[PDB]
């Protein structure tokens, strides 16, 4: 027997939250805003 | 592409301390090094010689380098 459906719901919610966090970890093209030299 | 964010602790304060320490060391290190070079190039070291008869020297005249004599 694998997961309970309760654990499956918890894993799915944590997985989508983690994927949102990792998507937010990316960098916009302006970053880093290095000052002129 | 696909660059990530590298999470690191704030190195601003440590770098600021190192910059301040190097600046405050150099601020008097450069004048003293220039002074030693000017002393050694122009004034220079003393020359060893025998004591003249009837003449007693000062104590600071018993040393070689100008800074040691001073």
């Amino acid at each position: 027997s694998g997961y309970t459906p309760d654990e499956k719901l918890r894993l799915q919610q944590l997985r989508e939250l983690r994927r949102r966090w990792l998507k937010d970890q990316e960098l916009s093209p302006r970053e880093p805003v290095l000052p002129p030299r | 592409g696909k660059r990530l964010f590298i999470i690191k602790p704030s190195g601003f304060y440590d770098k600021r301390f190192l910059k301040l320490l190097r600046f405050y060391i150099l601020l008097t290190g450069i004048p003293v090094v220039i002074g030693i070079t000017l002393i050694n190039v122009f004034i220079g070291e003393a020359e060893l010689a025998e004591i003249p008869e009837g003449y007693v020297p000062e104590h600071w005249e018993y040393f070689k380098h100008p800074i040691s004599r001073w």
